[PDB]
């Protein structure tokens, strides 16, 4: 069950569905939401999650970051 | 993961917020089986899978050439979504048929645009960009198997920042046009990616302009693209910031164009005999539009044509040096044609100097310009002098490459007497003379080839 809403946590934000979390999709995303982050917030989110330096965050860093207690 | 929260605030935000297709009703309607082809750009290789959808009957949006459906299709990465759950995606489709290839090409194009907004976001910009995945959805129980193309459905207001034909969008944003204008920079002029349209920074539906022009679709107006991009763009911090060279716009169209909330961050890094090539044909690009009313705002402006003809000349554009020779030498020329330039003994050397690079350069035109110069004086700049060797060097140099045998008769009248530097050779005369001949038979003047037979035995009497 985690698992799957672990999977469906990152569609909401993985907005065109290609895998890859980009910041530009992150910045739509809260701003769609109403969430309150400067766009230096949202680069920073990414850059905590980019594991490989690519500047996007795929889903296996997504787990590790939600899976990292 | 000092950020960890806030990706658990918005997931519990989206769990709570509604459907904004709600009202719409989409899981109503009769589920179709597709197949989906995804395509990958860095590898070029396609992913087919089977997918469901539910697409309305009527198209909420359009263009001039697609138009948009409203559609719920189930995720096959998740392993059991409900319709309730479903994903909410826009269906495109030509409104006018075309052929199949056209949507398998036009996913390559938005996923090459893709990845040129990933090079755009690695030179650290203010505003990050990205343009939506498109993929190809096919509908084989459908009357003659459709094709449409499927991306997720971005909420907000569409806007469309700029066109593939020119249009600029009027609260003005700076990333949309630095973004293309990147693109002409970083490929080295060989593409520009424009028509820069969606919600916020998240683009769909771009176009791609190429030097070929060959590739990405019939939207790909080549070289002519560039120019109408390059004509209405305002370079802005984010262009400078990168490192952009403004192009050369003349006088009067610099100040039409500059006839902003995106703030540079301090952190934007900066971004060949080929790209001032093709530099050069996008200044001729801009010619033909200026002649052709395409800029039209008064008259035509010649001015500013002309403006873009010397530059198309200067970055050697065999076209424009051929155009200002004959131009600068008060000759007929095909480009800007109703345009005349003042004579004057300056010119009259650039009318010559042009004529001879373009000479240089292959323009048969050009050689025989040259050619009747160095021979007669006509045309020919007052800083040189008649040389008919140099006639001669001109004259089969075009035989080689109007009558042949017109030019070829003229060479051996030079050298049965000599003059201008010429010595005479009457053995050469009378060989040129039957040349001619033959040339004058091939080209059924037979009675004007005896003529020539006639005078290549004189020149051989002496
Ligand atoms: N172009 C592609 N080629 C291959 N796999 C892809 C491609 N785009 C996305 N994927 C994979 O498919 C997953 C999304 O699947 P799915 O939810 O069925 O797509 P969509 O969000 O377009 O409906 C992504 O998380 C990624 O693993
Ligand atoms: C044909 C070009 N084109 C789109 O590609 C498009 C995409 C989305 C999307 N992915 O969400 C959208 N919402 N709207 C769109 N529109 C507007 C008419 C409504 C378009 O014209
Ligand atoms: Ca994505
Ligand atoms: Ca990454
Ligand atoms: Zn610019």
């Amino acid at each position: 069950d985690s698992e799957e809403e672990i999977r469906e946590a990152f569609r909401v934000f993985d907005k065109d569905g290609n895998g890859y979390i980009s910041a530009a999709e992150l910045r739509h995303v809260m701003t769609n939401l109403g969430e309150k982050l400067t766009d230096e917030e949202v680069d920073e989110m990414i850059r905590e999650a980019d594991i490989d330096g690519d500047g996007q965050v795929n889903y296996e860093e997504f787990v590790q970051m939600m899976t990292a207690k | 993961f000092h950020f960890k929260e806030a990706w658990k605030h918005a997931i519990q935000k989206a769990k709570h917020m509604p459907d904004p297709w709600a009202e719409f009703h989409l899981e109503d309607i009769a589920t179709e089986r597709a197949t989906r082809h995804r395509y990958n750009a860095v590898t070029g290789e396609w992913l087919d899978d089977e997918v469901l959808i539910k697409m309305a009957s009527q198209p909420f949006g359009r263009g001039a050439m697609r138009e948009c459906f409203r559609t719920k299709k189930l995720s096959n990465f998740l392993h059991a979504q409900q319709w309730k759950g479903a994903s909410n995606y826009v269906a495109k489709r030509y409104i006018e048929p075309v052929d199949r290839d056209v949507y398998f090409e036009d996913v390559r194009l938005q996923m090459e645009a893709k990845l040129w907004g990933e090079e755009y976001n690695r030179h650290k910009p203010p505003k990050q960009v990205d343009i939506m995945q498109m993929c190809i959805i096919e509908l084989k129980d459908r009357p003659g198997k459709p094709l449409f193309h499927l991306e997720h459905y971005i909420e907000g207001k569409y806007i469309k920042y700029n066109s593939n034909s020119g249009f600029v969008r009027d609260n003005i944003r700076l990333t949309p046009q630095a973004f293309s204008h990147f693109t002409f920079e970083r490929s080295g002029h060989q593409l520009i990616v424009v028509d820069i349209q969606g919600v916020g920074d998240l683009y769909t539906d771009p176009q791609i302009h190429t030097e070929t022009g060959t590739d990405f679709g019939d939207g790909n107006l080549g070289v002519r693209g560039m120019a109408l991009f390059f004509y209405s763009h305002a370079c802005n911090r984010i262009c400078e910031s990168m490192g952009l060279a403004p192009f050369d716009l003349s006088p009067r169209e610099r100040d039409a164009v500059n006839q902003a909330k995106t703030i540079l961050r301090g952190t934007e890094e900066k971004c060949k005999k080929i790209g001032k090539s093709i530099l050069g044909k996008v200044h001729l690009a801009m010619v033909r539009y200026h002649e052709g009313g395409r800029f039209c705002e008064e008259e035509w402006d010649q001015e500013s044509a002309v403006f873009h003809l010397e530059h198309a000349a200067n970055l050697g554009e065999l076209e424009a040096i051929v155009g200002l020779g004959l131009m600068y030498s008060q000759l007929p020329h095909h480009i800007l044609a109703d345009v005349s330039l003042k004579e004057t003994e300056e010119n009259k050397t650039k009318g010559f100097d042009y004529l001879l690079k373009a000479a240089e350069a292959g323009d048969r035109q050009s050689m025989i310009l040259v050619a009747r110069a160095f021979d007669s004086g006509q045309n020919l700049s007052p800083d040189r002098c008649q040389d008919w060797l140099e006639a001669l060097h001109w004259y089969n140099t075009a035989l080689e490459m109007e009558p042949r045998y017109m030019m070829l008769a003229r060479e051996a009248e030079m050298l049965f007497t000599g003059g201008y530097g010429l010595e005479k050779d009457p053995q050469r005369s009378g060989d040129l003379y039957t040349q001619a001949a033959e040339a004058a038979m091939e080209a059924m003047k037979g009675r004007l080839a005896n003529q020539y037979y006639q005078k290549a035995e004189e020149a051989w009497a002496q």
